[PDB]
């Protein structure tokens, strides 16, 4: 397993066991866990120290926010400090208190800054009221006066661009002037009142003609903005208080882990009798030296001189899993935990997919120079990876494409593989070492002459043996198919067989693991009356299939061609049970018997998954001397679970076949009218225009197949490993290890 | 092959999605148990802050004061109703709307019995609820007779709809002002009976009964709350809705009432009334009517939210998220007088 | 400065790729003479004499494939250019 | 709703005429100018196939789309404040998309059986092509149908199933054996559809 025993108890309670669980914090390497009676978090032996620490955070909180307003950049490369327990503490957080207390007054001299506000918005009635209304409520304002003022007075509107500031908030809000001319005082009262409602407070009362009050409002602005500037000494005196941003943000580092300390001593026994103060912790068996070390440690730094040790004892609780993740199966492991997370002692699944998702990727993507790019790119990334990890980097698709280093190299790797095996280089064969198949010297002895004056409108097609016809390539694909036009149906034919034999081969595998899982949980019930079954069913209704496919391949030769028997007719009728005297006769000889015996041993697969274990289960309880019922609901909810899954991921393995053509229609789409065009008869023209072409060519092929169907391809091939191949050995429940390391 | 069940998504399956996640953060009975064992104002918000209502008291309020506690929680509220409603189309977006006419018609006559007391002028902007707060909220003022209210209220804000005709009369006063609220809420509910009906489906199923029970509730509190008023007796069945089950009784028995002797004769012949008034004793050791009207309004609500394709579950997810308000504020203002006598009378939502 | 490096350093990973396929393709037409499976795009209309117009017209078409290698380097050389102007 | 009234006024002149039409036609004699024969024989077989065939993926199509957007929309929505439910309830996507891909290999079982002939009259096609070509029609038909209430009925459940777990994890595990009944239908779509075609020798 994981681990062998995770329930030691090695803490004690000291007058200084804070140094104890900061150093095992430091630690990193360990989980705590306690407080069975779920007391109230405001019922607590340590709850002063968690309301000061909060203090602390919201006064650090205020003054982080302010420097961040003042968009002066915060640096953090330091060391990582050690938390000063002792009282010298308090006095820091005195001083910080004192910081706080400073902007408190600055915000206070930003009253200062609406009274500026108040001159600058005066500025703008530099031209029988007048005000100022926010630009956003101009038209239903204007309606209030027309419904109520009943057109028998006047107004008229200016406009402001730069946004006037706000004193309180600080956002920008835009603003307009008004002028209304009226005819009498009542009028006047109600647009006060609207006025109130739209907030028009100043008013520049005429007194004198335009010159005289105008000069006097401008001699007024000058002297009030001039003040605010002379003012603006108090916000030079915050820059140069907040410029000591360096000074706290070790403290916040510091803040941060005093609490969670705090915090986690919370946790310990609701008992102080003798020191019975304890907290028990979850910790791996390969690190308990460091634990005992860090125990020595934390006495070290107490004047008490105590042991600070317990006993190891073991309960019958739940541990939590750890994946102890290197460089190289990381990037794997966390895909898998993704969607689920293993119990105590599940098969890892990492070891064997790191290679088997990339192989089935490959499949789907099988293509020679995609491959070639995909793997080149994993070339880059992976030597330029130190520079890259010490590096920040604003694309965060960038990041996660980074996680996955090994993971496109393996993938790459494959898929140039099956991009030589399929003999696909963008889309065309590469013919290496011959071909074997049209020979029209030889095909002139088969009355095969003259044919080809009619061969400008039609297609003549090529028989098997003639005599000297047919023969294997020994590497992939004869090249003559990738130019004949009929190659869709053999290509059909090759990769829908491909991909059936592929997924369930995949699926026996998922079972005969799952025999490991349930045998090492020394759990005879399921090895007996659970795997055997089911392999058998799944062996019975498709190896049955695989084999029949292999026999057909490697019996029936070209002059049979005549009533070659089909085999998916002789599978609905292995379903249905029906025999027609005619109309298919028999692949081979004897069928009869055995496609009956696996008929009746289909048949008898699923009684067995139902009955027999529930009631054995019932027995053992009445041999303990359960509900019935309710075992009886699951049984039948797995069985037909299993047997209809059976069918349905069979016929969902289709995917790979179905990608696979996708995938090679589009390459030679691609192929047939872009860089078709390219080439041509023009003597000159010929490289200028294919550059374009070829440039062209490169954009779309990154951008579509490249990236993209890859995408595709990785996720289902992923959604392929999480249903049809996990969910038979795999769980897929418990806890994740939460260790006790800091940032 | 219905409105509910094949085209419900495309429209409302996320908004429906958030809000019965939201659900589950109301608060429940244990949550209750534990928060009336609180010791200071401070032990509450510690235990907010274990839930789903914390990380939201984050200021400087070292002087807590329940009336902190309460402007906080209306704003979390008016916060997410404004998500709720900005992320929504068209036809929610008028029941969205019908449903705020009912907080916008209280501030409008918060602010008409605010003019009567001519001595606040601005202070009656805090008291206004932010939710029902509109373009022309506080130009209300203005108006001195009705004409010129329904002029004032003409303009831009919908709620003219409901009294454009329903109004007529100069010379306004402190006592018409009930006149004028009973004839806008009647207006209201019967618009809004009438538009749900027309939705159809399973909305009008979940809101029939609730606007029914409403326009009930509103019959009964009017019919014993008139006595001694300058009211005639016609004018007390004008106020009358016609959206209850109380259709006939509106002029056949509650508009000849004289006693409340009556009013529990005329609730006696429908069962759901007569066991709300036989529970509510009013006496001084038992819970009063109101009380019971809560309640029933309540339940009714709780029962409201069962319903996958509820176009209107925002109903009752604001009733009863105004009510865990109430609960909460009332539950600490009892805690910060340093008394006892009314902890165990919360009424237990969820 | 010019034609700054962020789109650099992808202009001559393109020029690379097209020299190299460019070079390929090309020398691929000339040493197999343009086998029809490797080899469908060409222009003429009447071939019925016999295979050596065809010979020679492919060779023709392969000729142009090393002219647009020709420019795709000279692409790859400014770009290299331009990366050195910091 | 203006195109619902559309709808019905296109649907009750087309009947009207079809009513009045037939009693005027049936009143006058004229009942040697219907003859259904000439309608039904007249018809290519290979049209009644190749319809059958496109809808035999086309209605299948439209189901799984149906149940994929009526299960989506309320999963996503719904993980906001429960991000625990992103995986949990995958299965209703699954079988969303195994309805589709049972309609994809009936589609090709179908598509055999495609062998032309040359007669172009109906006494030389014969019995055989007439039978190949209208039972062909009838399972494509069948098979899409089953598979479009199908995949309706598994998108609606499983909106129901996802939107409820949020509240408590240890619904979901029961709540989703609606969702595995859901697709029995559809299998038999499958089943009957093949088992229509089963006697075809066209050719």
């Amino acid at each position: 397993r994981s681990e062998e025993m995770t329930l030691a108890q090695l803490f004690l309670q000291s007058e200084a066991a804070y140094c104890c669980v900061s150093e095992l914090g430091e630690l990193g390497k360990v989980q705590f866990r306690d407080l069975n009676p779920d007391v109230n978090v405001f019922q607590r032996k340590f709850v002063n120290e968690v309301r000061r620490c909060e203090e602390m955070d919201r006064k650090l909180r205020f003054v982080e926010k302010e420097i961040r307003k003042a968009n002066i950049p915060i640096m953090d490369t330091g060391e990582n400090p050690e938390v000063p327990f002792p009282r010298d503490m308090i006095d820091l957080e005195a001083n910080f208190e004192k910081i706080e207390n400073e902007l408190k007054e600055i915000n206070t001299n930003q009253e200062a800054l609406k009274r500026n506000f108040l001159e600058l918005t005066e500025l703008k009635f530099i031209l029988f009221v007048a005000g100022v209304i926010n630009r956003e409520r101009i038209p239903t304002f204007e309606r209030m006066l027309w419904r109520v003022c009943r057109g028998n007075v006047f107004l008229r509107q200016a406009e402001i661009e730069n946004p006037l500031e706000d004193p309180v908030t600080g956002d920008y809000v835009h603003k307009s002037v008004f002028i209304i001319f009226f005819q009498g005082d009542q009028l006047k009262n109600r647009v006060k009142k609207i006025c109130e409602g739209f907030r028009a407070s100043l008013y520049p009362c005429p007194e004198t003609p335009q010159e005289r009050k105008e000069m006097a409002s401008g001699v007024n602005t000058r002297i009030d903005d001039l003040q605010m500037v002379l003012n603006q000494t108090e916000d030079h005196r915050q820059r140069v208080l907040q410029a000591a941003a360096k000074n706290i943000r070790v403290w916040f580092i510091k803040v941060r882990k005093m609490k969670a300390i705090y915090h986690t001593l919370n946790l310990c026994n609701i008992d102080v009798t003798q020191k019975c103060l304890i907290a028990e912790v979850w910790c791996p068996v390969t690190d308990l030296d460091s634990i005992q070390f860090a125990l020595r440690r934390g006495t070290e730094h107490s004047g008490s001189t105590v042991p600070s040790i317990l006993n190891r004892m073991q309960t019958n609780q739940t541990p939590p899993t750890y994946n102890k993740t290197n460089k190289f199966t990381h990037g794997f492991q966390n895909i898998v935990d993704a969607y689920g997370i293993g119990t105590y002692r599940e098969i890892n699944p990492a070891p064997y997919t790191v290679i088997t998702f990339p192989f089935l990727f490959a499949v789907m993507f099988g293509d020679f120079g995609h491959g070639i790019l995909m793997t080149l790119f994993a070339v880059w990334m992976v030597l330029r990876e130190s520079r890259i990890l010490s590096q920040k980097h604003e694309n965060e698709m960038f990041s996660m494409v980074f996680s996955g280093r090994y993971i496109i190299l393996l993938m790459g790797l494959f898929s140039i593989y099956t991009g030589l095996i399929y003999n696909d280089c963008f889309s065309k064969s590469l013919n290496i070492f011959g071909s074997s198949w049209s020979v029209r010297p030889m095909f002139t002895q088969g009355n095969w002459t003259e044919e080809t004056l009619l061969g400008s409108s039609v297609l003549q097609l090529n028989p098997a043996i003639p005599g000297v016809f047919g023969g294997p390539y020994p590497f992939g694909i004869d090249p003559i198919w990738n130019i004949a036009t009929n190659k869709l149906t053999f290509l059909n034919s090759f990769k829908m067989k491909m991909s059936v034999i592929l997924g369930i081969i995949h699926m026996l595998f998922g079972v005969s693991l799952s025999l490991f899982n349930h045998i090492y949980f020394k759990k005879p019930l399921n090895i007996y009356f659970g795997f055997i079954p089911e392999i058998i069913f799944m062996s019975s209704l498709f190896g049955y299939l695989v084999i029949l496919i292999f026999y057909k391949w490697t019996a029936y030769d070209a002059h049979s061609s005549r009533n070659a028997p089909s085999l998916l007719i002789h599978f609905i009728n292995m379903f249905l049970f029906s025999y027609p005297e005619s109309g298919n006769a028999m692949l081979y000889s004897g069928q009869k018997g055995i496609q009956c015996f696996l008929i009746v041993v289909a048949m008898l697969c699923v009684p067995w998954m139902l009955l027999f274990k529930p009631l054995i289960l019932r027995h053992q309880y009445l041999r303990k001397k359960f509900d019935f019922g309710d075992t009886m609901v699951h049984q039948a909810i797995h069985t037909i679970e299993y047997c209809l899954g059976c069918i349905s991921n069979t016929a969902s393995y289709l995917r790979l076949w179905a990608l696979s053509l996708a995938h090679a229609q589009l390459s030679e789409v691609l192929w047939t009218m872009v860089i078709h065009i390219g080439l041509h008869v023009r003597s000159l023209a010929g490289g200028l225009g294919l550059f374009f072409i070829f440039a062209a060519f490169a954009t779309l092929t990154v951008a579509i197949l490249l990236i993209m169907e890859g995408l595709s391809a990785f996720l289902h091939a992923l959604r392929l490993h999480w249903v049809e191949f996990q969910n038979k050995f795999y769980t897929g429940t418990g806890f994740k290890f939460l260790p006790f390391s800091f940032e | 092959s219905f409105f509910p069940e094949l085209y419900f998504n495309v429209d409302n399956g996320y908004l429906e999605g958030l809000v019965r996640g939201l659900k589950a953060g109301v608060l429940s009975q244990a949550d209750y148990l534990n928060l009336v064992q609180c010791e200071t104002l401070e032990d509450l918000k510690l235990h907010l802050q274990s839930t789903d209502y914390g990380n939201f008291l984050a200021n400087e309020a070292s002087p807590l004061t329940v009336s902190v506690i309460d402007d906080k929680l209306k704003e979390k509220m008016v916060v997410e109703f404004r998500h709720m409603r900005n992320h929504a189309y068209e036809p929610l977006a008028s029941f969205l709307d019908f449903i705020t006419y009912s907080y916008m018609i209280d501030n409008v006559i918060l602010l008409i019995t605010g003019t009567l007391h001519q001595r606040s002028i601005a202070e009656l902007v805090p008291k206004c609820h932010p939710l029902g707060s509109f373009e022309q909220m506080e130009a209300v003022n203005i108006a001195q007779t009705p004409a010129e209210l329904y002029n004032a209220i003409l303009v831009d804000t919908p709620l003219a709809a409901f009294f454009q005709d329903c109004i007529s009369e100069q010379d306004l006063d402190e006592m018409n002002i009930e006149i004028i609220r009973n004839t806008l809420y009647k207006a209201y509910l019967e618009s809004f009976y009438k538009f749900c009906t027309l939705l159809g489906g399973t909305t009008a199923d979940a809101m029939c009964p609730i606007l029914e029970f409403e326009a009930d509730r509103r019959a009964f509190i009017i019919t014993i709350n008139s006595f001694g008023t300058e009211l005639s007796k016609e004018d007390r069945a004008k106020l009358f809705p016609h959206c209850g089950r109380l259709y006939p009784e509106g002029l056949a028995q509650l508009a000849r009432a004289d006693d409340y002797e009556q009013v529990k004769n005329v609730a006696d012949y429908y069962p759901e009334y007569k066991l709300l008034f036989e529970g509510a004793g009013s006496n001084p050791g038992d819970k009063t009517l109101e009380d019971r009207f809560f309640e029933h309004e309540v339940k009714l609500n709780k029962l409201a939210f069962l319903n996958q394709f509820h176009f209107g579950v925002f109903y009752a997810f604001v009733k009863l998220k105004e009510q865990e308000c109430r609960n909460i504020v009332w539950i600490a203002e009892c805690i910060a007088q340093r008394h006892r006598a009314k902890i165990d009378n919360y009424i237990p939502i969820f | 400065l010019c034609c700054g490096p962020k789109l650099a350093a992808c202009g001559i990973v393109l020029s690379a790729w097209g020299v190299i396929m460019l070079i390929m393709l090309g020398i691929f037409f000339n040493v197999h003479s343009a086998v029809l499976i490797e080899d469908v795009p060409f222009t003429e209309k009447d071939f019925e004499n016999g295979p050596q117009n065809i010979y020679n017209l492919y060779e023709q078409v392969s000729y142009n494939c090393f002219i647009a290698a020709g420019l795709y380097l000279l692409l790859g050389g400014f770009s290299f250019c331009q990366v050195r102007l910091n | 709703t203006g195109l619902e009234l559309l709808y019905l006024g296109i649907f009750v002149a087309f009947w009207a005429c079809m009513v009045v039409v037939g009693i005027c036609y049936t009143i006058f004699d004229l009942g040697f100018r219907f003859d259904v024969a000439w309608f039904l024989t007249e018809t290519s077989p290979f049209m009644w196939s190749n319809l059958g065939i496109g809808l035999a993926i086309s209605l299948s199509v439209v189901g799984a789309a149906w149940g994929i957007y009526i299960t989506g929309s309320s999963i996503i929505g719904g993980g906001v404040k429960a991000p625990r439910i992103k995986t949990k309830n995958l299965v209703s996507i699954i079988f969303c998309e195994a309805v589709a891909i049972y309609g994809i290999i009936m589609a090709i079982v179908i598509s055999n059986m495609a062998e032309p002939f040359s007669a172009t009259e109906p006494k030389a096609i014969g019995h055989r092509n007439y039978h190949a070509g209208y039972s062909m029609f009838g399972a494509g038909l069948t098979v899409g149908l089953s598979n479009l209430f199908c995949g309706v009925c598994v998108g609606i459940v499983g909106s129901g199933a996802a939107l409820a777990d949020a509240q408590n994890p240890s619904l979901f595990v029961k709540i989703l054996i609606v969702e595995i009944f859901g697709s029995a239908i559809g299998l038999f779509g499958v089943i009957v559809a093949i088992l229509q075609t089963s006697r075809v020798k066209m050719g």
